[PDB]
């Protein structure tokens, strides 16, 4: 029903040009500030209070609570987007993934060819070199809901329930995009999770294995993968 | 299945068991509650233990690529690679086997006296006849087999009888008369009771 690209240059306008006087009435950019931030990986999350969207588009929060999937993706996308032109100065590498991320940046330059059109899926996924994560805060116009009756007609929406928890696991790796390395190419190769199993790949897909038409076996590996912090709890009605 | 003896045990620790193949004449030697001494050859047996981390497989070394919808990946991939986890497990594949202490020299189906006396030495069986010839026997086994005990040589002759035990029999019509003494040692506490015990034990 309606074109995305017209919907992530709102996001951008947004994120771009909102501001408030929370510096001690001093106006400031309240989420370009953290682009900033996070542009120099001095933070991870970016909580996108829903309230501040719908201070000048308010149908912007209606999409956004109705789909809350796709604009999260949408926000992510515009957020990593907007990243370099918020960068002023070089990361200094805290990480062991932004060594990573490092190195895929700097072989992708290298051998760049700005020009050749790769295929779509000669390409780093999206969220294999995000190292942000972004999050909505619900809209204060949208009250609460009971536990029992978030149901079906909800699916995919974004609602705000509130109860005891009664059980948390502990925090544990929960693997996002699965890396392998082949035994004859040297390329890596990527399978992005969105299901709770994977059947963990066997051949390797790049260029040079299918063009050497070699065997081109593949190992999974933690060490290039992206993992994330999971946990699963479970809340109880009041 | 055997598991390592108590005097083998280091602190805080399980008996380790490990099941021993016996093949064919050395096959029925081994009987349960023996302390036996197998001599043979440690292996490992493929075996299926799973749901763990997957690891150390073998594949064919054949370079090998599915083609459009034959592609070797999942189920289909791994079968026509020839996958297969190398899971393994110590067994002992014993030759032979013998007692660990042996009672006799000379031998190891039925059990007669003569039987008995011809699988002892020599030697062996000129001190069982000397001590079944010695008077005071009696006393002699009492007091060599609970040395550190004093007193109680009432419960050290009942329990030395206990050992030795009595005649079973069958009646015609079919009951079967005991043979087996039971003895019960009742008293105060710190008064060796668990030590008579303890020495017909070991
Ligand atoms: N008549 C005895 N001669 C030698 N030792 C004795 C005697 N009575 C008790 N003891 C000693 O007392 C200790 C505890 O005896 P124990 O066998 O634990 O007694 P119980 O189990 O009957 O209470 C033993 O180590 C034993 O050496
Ligand atoms: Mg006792
Ligand atoms: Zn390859």
């Amino acid at each position: 029903l309606k074109d995305y690209a017209l919907e992530k240059e709102k996001v951008k306008k947004f994120l771009q040009e909102f501001y408030q006087d929370d510096e001690l009435g001093k106006k400031q950019f309240k989420y370009g500030n953290q682009l900033v931030r996070l542009a120099h990986r001095e933070q991870v999350a970016l909580y996108v209070d829903l309230d501040d969207v719908a201070e000048d588009d308010p149908e912007l929060v209606d999409s956004i609570c109705e789909n809350a999937r796709r604009y999260a993706k949408l926000f992510a996308d515009a957020v990593q987007e907007l990243l370099p032109q918020y960068k002023e100065r070089e990361v200094v590498n805290k990480d062991v993934l932004d060594v990573y991320i490092e190195h895929r940046l700097m072989m992708e330059q290298r051998s760049r060819d700005p020009g050749m059109v790769r295929s779509p899926q000669n390409q780093y996924p999206a969220e294999l070199m995000r190292r942000f994560e972004l999050y909505f805060q619900g809209p204060s116009s949208n009250k609460p809901r009971v536990i029992r009756e978030v149901r079906a007609d909800s699916v995919g929406k974004l609602v705000t329930v509130r109860g005891i928890v009664t059980r948390v696991s502990e925090v544990k790796p929960k693997m996002v995009v699965a890396t392998y390395t082949c035994d004859q190419c040297g390329a890596e190769t990527y399978q992005p999770i969105q299901s709770p199993t994977f059947m963990p790949l066997i051949m390797c897909p790049s260029q040079e294995c299918q063009t050497n038409r070699s065997g081109g076996r593949l190992y999974l590996q933690t060490r290039g993968s992206r993992f994330i912090k999971f946990q699963e709890m479970k809340m109880q009605e009041h | 299945r055997i598991q390592e003896t108590q005097a083998e045990l280091p602190r805080g620790s399980i008996p380790r068991s490990l099941e021993v193949i016996l093949r064919a004449e050395a096959v029925e030697s081994a009987q349960a509650g023996d302390k036996c001494d197998f001599t043979g050859t440690l292996i490992v047996v493929p075996d299926v233990s799973k749901l763990s981390t997957p690891g150390a497989r073998a594949e064919t070394n054949s370079r090998v690529s599915g083609v459009d919808g034959y592609e070797t990946e999942g189920i289909r991939g791994l079968r026509a690679l020839g996958v297969r986890d190398l899971s393994y497990r110590l067994v002992f594949l014993a030759c032979c086997v013998a007692p660990t202490n042996p009672r006799f020299g000379g031998k190891e189906e039925e059990q007669t006296a003569e039987s008995i006396k011809n699988q002892m030495t020599v030697k062996e069986w000129e001190k069982v006849f000397e001590m079944s010839q010695d008077k005071n026997l009696y006393h002699n086994l009492c007091t060599s087999l609970f040395p550190t005990i004093h007193g109680n040589d009432e419960v050290k002759r009942g329990v030395l009888l206990m050992l030795f035990g009595g005649v079973p029999k069958t009646t015609g019509e079919g009951t079967s008369l005991r043979g087996d003494i039971n003895v019960c040692i009742v008293g105060d506490p710190s008064t060796a009771k668990s030590q008579f015990l303890k020495h017909v034990e070991e």
